């Protein structure tokens, strides 16, 4: 809940898992841009903007 | 807006049915009044038989009209006498022709007209008998007509039916109110052909529901009789 | 003791046929 | 979760009867009607008022809409 | 004063009619089932008999007769000490976890 | 050939709902006719005059048919 | 007690019970159809294409 | 030798499902609706199959095919009206089931509650989609409005309405894809219902009291089969009353008219079981906020397990909560009535106020009332 | 089954409807097929019981 | 569309107008063919290795 997650060791777990979850987020964002062929992002990246 | 009254139709009863003689008279009204401008394509002369006409009368009625259908050996659309297979004739070849013919307005399909307007027959009847003179302060463009019941207070249809507008086959007077009643009940039959059957559908079920409900419930209570009479006692040491 | 318990009277629920303590229920069992 | 080890209970004595020896409708109206009135009295004060306020607001909305459609003498 | 409102609410609650004490009506979460397991034999047996009788009554939809209803002053919070102990132990474990 | 509807309508004219409706309609008639250019169209009290008259008629007419 | 002999002769066996249901279904459909239909044209006498076809 | 009932795999599953499954004795009629829903599912699906056997999904034949079913097909009108009023009765039973779940704290079965919310979503989608199939004026126009509501979604939203429509607007492609999805979805509903029953059967049903009924459990087959039979019979009584005496009662007459995209109907309205959330949509001025409120009006059911704070699971012993629940029910009735009416004075203000009161009761009044409830009982 | 007449308008529609409904029945029957298969295990090529090498 | 007057034209529209419609149509047909191939092979396996004793 609110207080039971508000502990020192819980923020320690949060700090430990920030990198993996944060770059899982990057994995998801890159996968979404890839799957949708998002021209807003894919235009800037090199060697792929040629597909447009 | 002004909606329709609640006329005591002969078929408005919970287990009542339409008067089929009036169905036949209303169909005559449809033939010789509005069949020249209105279409009822969803119904056919086959539906007529057994509820308002016999087989021979239906055959004669069908052959009284001419329907153009089929490509011949040369491919031309040939006209032949209508038969029981054919649906009701469409007065205008294509809808745009109908609009251009009358005033640009389209006569709605009379097949589902009663089941489509909020109020049912009581609406349409009220319209047909509701042809009034425009009130003070309301102008009328030459070609339109004033009807309080029609949304917009201005209908694009000339007064269809009036006194002696027809001659019923039976011999009942062709006065305007009677014609309106007959045509409205015929349109109710056309919109909901199953009406009579539905009523006969319901009555049996109702009597059936007067027999299954008191039984099954009893059976349930019978099967509950063990629990509802169950008695308990606490005997701690 | 176990002998100190008795089935409470159900006379409010028994059918009219099986209601008296001096008729075998087999006679009216078929009817019920 | 099935019959045989649902829970633990002791010193409970229960009786019942065959469905073929007792009436299926034991005084269905002698105590049924008083029971219905008792439950109705128990639940009426907490059930009705939310529906009655809906009745009033429905009537007021309908009448006010009709009045608004009427002309307002101008 | 408030005790009149409390008594009115106890009368209007309903579980007094069914011959249930207050602790018979509490939702059975993890703490509650653990506390129920922690109950002594006699209290647990009376509790289960009371609950079974209440379920019978609401199955038949017959409220228990007027005179032997659970009075306000006769209502005993038997579960309360065990539930308080269970909650305290759980809170202590959670504080240790944090 | 006279109509059942016209005579039923005439008999339904002489009931007090339609009497007040006719008075209101005549007042609007004179008001709108007197005023040269006014959007005030006597449609609405005409609709109430109808709503009285057609209901009175529908209660009786079908027996005359 | 008619019910006693009825049960002892045609209800005890489930096979004869099912025969009773199946056979009685014939005549119940018969009688119920006829009674309900008769009620139906009694309420609607003269308005169906069964009491006026002789006219045409 | 062992019982075929509880040794054969299929028969063992059926036995543990609804033959020898322990059930609370004091289960009231409010639970019967569950089985009714299943019945109202099957009675739907079968009928749908027959309708699908005389329906030609096309903008040139949809209305004509439905008319042909109604008139010409032997006993086709009965199937058609059976289908329509069965969908209406399905939604009646669904709403009553949700009300029961709210009332007696049945949302403490979190997994079953969430699966039920998913089922409810799927049922609304199925009914909205199916109402398009007759291709009447109301069908097409309402479909245009509801699908165009997705244009309010930022960025992708506009493209989505082009994707769902299969083009620039609701046309034949939309009709046929709606037909296909309307066919497939009820079987997904059946699978989700099986999962929902599995989750419930793991823990067992909840009695009206809210106390665990493990001490008093009765077998399902001898009792809770015939009771459900009686419930289904009563449901059939109502449903055939609707079909056989007032067929087009709830349905708008404007459907019985060919879908003409050249004429907007006088009032565009969805079904009576859709008017409450559509009125919620109407209440919020912002377009995107309207869709958010519309989806939240049903998604709020998932929050209910979290918002419970009273120590009693059910509501039999919480009269204040009972009054709040009935206020909520009256508010939903007001939402439906407002959705029926046009967005004019005073319907605008009434709809807005009732829309606020809906969320205010669910999120605020119920938990605060539960806190006062616990405080009033020494705990 | 064939709608009377010949293979005509009604036949196509009912064939489409049955074509649509049937594969879901196939899915249910396949689930039952696996359910019946599982408690027996599977038949290895040798035909001997493979309970010692699962 | 299942109507007889426009079923074949609908199929041609699927194969000719819909985005990648021909892929779906021919995948469906040849997938049915492969379904029957695999079904015959499966029945052959069951008959061969004695699985029909299940
Ligand atoms: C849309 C919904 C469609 C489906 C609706 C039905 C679904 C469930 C059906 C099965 C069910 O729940 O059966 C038990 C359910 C309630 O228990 P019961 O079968 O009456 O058994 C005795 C009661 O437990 C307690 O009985 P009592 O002590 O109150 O006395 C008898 C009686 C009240 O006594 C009377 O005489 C009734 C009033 C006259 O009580 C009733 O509830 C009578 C109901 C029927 C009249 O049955 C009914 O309610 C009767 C059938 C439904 C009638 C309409 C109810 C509204
Ligand atoms: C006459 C004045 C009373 C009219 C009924 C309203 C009322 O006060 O009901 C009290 C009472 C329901 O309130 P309650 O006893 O506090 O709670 C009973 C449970 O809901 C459990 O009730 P239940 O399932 O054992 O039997 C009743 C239930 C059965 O409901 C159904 O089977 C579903 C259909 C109704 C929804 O229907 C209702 O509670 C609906 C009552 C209003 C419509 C009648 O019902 C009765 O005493 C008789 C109901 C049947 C009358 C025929
Ligand atoms: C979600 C964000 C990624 C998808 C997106 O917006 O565009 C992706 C790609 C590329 O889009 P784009 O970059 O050509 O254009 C973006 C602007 N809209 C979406 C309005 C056209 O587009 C799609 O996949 C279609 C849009 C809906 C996606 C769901
Ligand atoms: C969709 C869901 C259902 C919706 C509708 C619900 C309401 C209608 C259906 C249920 C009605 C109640 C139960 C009816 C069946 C029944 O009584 O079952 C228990 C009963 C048993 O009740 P019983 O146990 O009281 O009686 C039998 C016991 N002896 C023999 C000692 C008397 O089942 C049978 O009787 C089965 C008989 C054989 C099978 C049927 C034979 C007749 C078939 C006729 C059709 C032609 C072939
Ligand atoms: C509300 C009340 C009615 C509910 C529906 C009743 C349907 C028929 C029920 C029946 O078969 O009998 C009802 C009634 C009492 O039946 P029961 O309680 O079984 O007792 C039988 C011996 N006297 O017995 C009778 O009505 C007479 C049976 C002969
Ligand atoms: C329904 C109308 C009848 C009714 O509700 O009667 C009251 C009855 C009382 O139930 P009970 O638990 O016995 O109350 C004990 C109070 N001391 O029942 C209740 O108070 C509970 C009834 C509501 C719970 C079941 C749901 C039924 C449908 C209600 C409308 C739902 C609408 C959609 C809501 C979302
Ligand atoms: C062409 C069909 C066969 C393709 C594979 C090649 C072949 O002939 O395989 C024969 C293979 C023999 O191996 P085995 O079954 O282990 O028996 C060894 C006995 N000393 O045995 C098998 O492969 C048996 C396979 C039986 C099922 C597939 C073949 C029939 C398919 C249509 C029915
Ligand atoms: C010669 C032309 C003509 C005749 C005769 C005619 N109509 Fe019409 N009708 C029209 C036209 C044009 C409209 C379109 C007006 C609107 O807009 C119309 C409109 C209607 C409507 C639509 C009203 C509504 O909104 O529901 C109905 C119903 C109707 N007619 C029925 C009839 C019946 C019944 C008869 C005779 C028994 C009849 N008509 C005779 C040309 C005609
Ligand atoms: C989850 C259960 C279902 C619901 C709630 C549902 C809902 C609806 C609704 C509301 C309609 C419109 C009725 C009307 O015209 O007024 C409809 C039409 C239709 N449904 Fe369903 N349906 C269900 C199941 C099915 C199934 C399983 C099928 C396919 C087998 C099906 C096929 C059809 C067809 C062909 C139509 C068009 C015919 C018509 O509109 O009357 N339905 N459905
Ligand atoms: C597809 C329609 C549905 C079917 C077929 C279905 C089926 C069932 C059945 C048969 C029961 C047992 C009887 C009962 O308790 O009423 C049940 C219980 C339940 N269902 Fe549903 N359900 C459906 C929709 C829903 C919905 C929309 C919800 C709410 C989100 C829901 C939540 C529950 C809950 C909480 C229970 C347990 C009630 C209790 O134990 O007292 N279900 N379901
Ligand atoms: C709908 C198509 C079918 C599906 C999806 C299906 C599914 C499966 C699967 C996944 C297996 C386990 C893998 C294997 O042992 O091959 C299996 C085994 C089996 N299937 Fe099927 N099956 C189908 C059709 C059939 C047919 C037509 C038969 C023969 C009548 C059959 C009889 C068997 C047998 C006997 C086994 C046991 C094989 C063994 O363990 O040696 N199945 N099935």
């Amino acid at each position: 809940m609110l207080s039971r997650f508000l502990g020192p060791r819980y923020r320690e777990l949060a700090r430990n898992w920030i990198p993996t979850a944060s770059m899982w987020g990057a994995v998801g964002a890159v996968g979404l841009v890839w799957a949708t062929d998002w021209r807003l992002i894919l235009d800037w990246v090199p060697y792929i903007n040629g597909k447009f | 807006e002004l909606h329709a009254p609640s006329y005591p139709w002969s078929h408005r009863g919970l287990l009542s049915s339409l008067d089929h003689t009036s169905i036949r008279r209303g169909f005559q009204v449809y033939k010789q009044v509005c069949s020249s401008c209105h279409s009822m394509d969803y119904v056919a002369y086959r539906h007529l038989v057994g509820v308002c006409y016999t087989e021979e009368e239906a055959k004669a009625l069908a052959e009284e009209v001419e329907v153009q259908d089929g490509p011949n050996e040369d491919g031309e659309m040939f006209m032949r006498p209508g038969k029981l297979s054919d649906y009701f004739p469409k007065p205008y070849p294509n809808p745009e022709a109908a609009r251009a013919a009358n005033n640009g307005a389209l006569p709605p399909d009379l097949s589902y007209i009663v089941r489509a307007r909020h109020g049912g027959e009581d609406y349409v009847f009220s319209l047909l008998t509701g042809y009034c003179e425009p009130p003070t302060g309301v102008s009328l463009r030459e070609g339109l007509y004033f009807n309080p019941y029609f949304p917009g207070q201005a209908i694009a249809m000339a007064p269809p039916i009036y006194n002696e507008v027809l001659e019923f086959d039976d011999g009942t007077p062709a006065t305007m109110s009677q014609v309106a009643k007959d045509v409205c009940t015929f349109l109710r039959w056309a919109s909901e052909p199953e009406h009579d059957h539905r009523k006969r559908m319901g009555l049996k079920m109702l009597m059936m529901m007067g027999l299954l409900l008191p039984l099954v419930y009893a059976m349930k209570r019978h099967k509950w009789s063990v629990l509802k009479s169950r008695k308990l006692a606490y005997r701690p040491p | 003791s176990h002998t100190d318990i008795r089935v409470p009277d159900f006379s409010d629920y028994r059918r009219a046929e099986v209601l008296d303590s001096t008729k075998s229920s087999k006679e009216s069992s078929d009817a019920r | 979760r099935e019959f045989g080890h649902l829970t633990r209970m002791r010193h409970v004595i229960t009786y019942s009867l065959s469905p073929f020896e007792q009436r299926a409708f034991p005084h269905y109206f002698t105590k049924g009607i008083p029971n219905v009135l008792r439950r109705t009295r128990a639940c009426i004060l907490r059930v009705a008022p939310p529906f009655v306020v809906f009745y009033l607001v429905y009537t007021w909305g309908t009448q006010e809409f009709e009045k608004s459609k009427r002309k307002n003498p101008a | 004063w408030l005790e009149g409102i409390r008594k009115w609410y106890y009368n209007a609650a309903g579980f007094n009619k069914l011959g249930l004490m207050r602790d018979d009506t509490i939702y059975e979460d993890d703490d509650v089932k653990e506390a129920i397991r922690r109950l002594p034999e006699n209290l647990y047996n009376d509790r289960v008999f009371r609950i079974k009788r209440a379920l019978d009554l609401t199955m038949r939809q017959q409220i228990l007769p007027k005179e032997q209803w659970t009075k306000y002053e006769e209502d005993k919070f038997y579960l309360e000490p065990y539930l308080k102990e269970v909650i305290r132990e759980r809170k202590e474990r959670e504080e240790w976890a944090k | 050939l006279v109509d059942p509807l016209t005579t039923v309508r005439e008999q339904c004219e002489q009931i007090e709902k339609c009497i007040k409706a006719r008075e209101r309609l005549e007042l609007c008639d004179q008001r709108v006719s007197s005023r040269s250019q006014t959007e005030e169209d006597c449609t609405e009290e005409l609709f109430d005059f109808l709503h009285a008259r057609d209901h009175c008629v529908a209660h009786k007419l079908f027996n005359s048919l | 007690t008619l019910t006693a002999r009825l049960y002892s002769l045609l209800f005890r066996r489930t096979s004869t019970f099912a025969l009773t249901i199946a056979v009685g279904a014939l005549f119940f459909e018969r009688a119920f159809d006829q009674g309900a239909d008769a009620i139906y044209e009694h309420i609607n006498q003269g308005k169906l294409w069964k009491h006026i076809k002789h006219k045409y | 030798m062992t019982n075929i009932r509880k040794s054969h795999p299929l028969m063992k599953i059926i036995n543990n499902a609804f033959i020898d499954l322990p059930a609370p004795s004091n289960i009231s009629s409010w639970w019967n609706f569950g089985s009714l829903l299943g019945i109202c599912l099957i009675l739907q699906i079968l009928t749908g199959l027959f309708l699908a056997m005389h329906y030609t999904s096309d903008t040139t034949t949809a209305f004509s095919s439905v008319t042909h079913i109604c008139r010409d097909v032997n006993y086709g009108w009965v199937i058609r009206y059976l289908h329509a009023n069965g969908a209406s009765m399905f939604f009646i039973c669904l709403f009553i089931h949700v009300g029961r779940g709210l009332y007696y704290g049945s949302y403490m079965f979190l997994e079953t509650w969430n699966i039920g919310v998913v089922l409810l979503f799927t049922v609304m989608a199925t009914a909205f989609m199916g109402y398009v199939l007759p291709w009447g004026q109301m069908s097409f126009w309402g479909a245009t409005v509801i699908t165009n509501l997705l244009s309010a979604i930022p960025y992708i939203g506009t493209d989505l309405v082009e994707w769902i429509w299969g083009g620039f607007s609701v046309d034949k492609a939309t009709l046929t894809r709606f037909f296909a999805f309307h066919f497939i979805l009820p079987f997904i509903i059946t699978a989700l219902a099986a999962v929902h029953l599995l989750f419930l059967h793991e823990t067992g049903s909840n009695n009206p009291t809210g106390i665990s009924s493990d001490m008093d459990k009765i077998p399902f087959h001898p009792y809770y089969t015939i009771k459900d039979i009686l419930g289904a019979l009563f449901m059939m009584l109502i449903l055939l009353i609707l079909v056989l005496f007032s067929p087009d009662l709830l349905g708008d007459p404007d459907n019985y008219t060919p879908a003409n995209p050249l004429n907007t109907p006088p009032h565009i309205k969805p079904e009576w079981y859709f008017l409450f959330a559509y009125a919620i949509l109407r209440s919020i001025p912002n377009k995107l906020g309207g869709v958010l409120a519309l989806v939240a009006s049903i998604l709020i059911l998932i929050l209910m397990p979290m918002l419970h704070t009273s120590k009693q699971r059910s509501m039999m012993f919480r009269p204040l909560s009972q009054c709040l629940f009935w206020m909520l029910v009256a508010d939903l009735i007001t939402l439906t009535w407002i959705g029926g009416q046009p967005v004019e004075h005073p319907f605008i203000i009434i709809g807005q106020l009732a829309s606020i009161l809906y969320f205010l009761i669910i999120l605020v009044l119920m938990p605060i009332t539960s806190i006062i409830e616990n405080n009033l009982l020494k705990w």
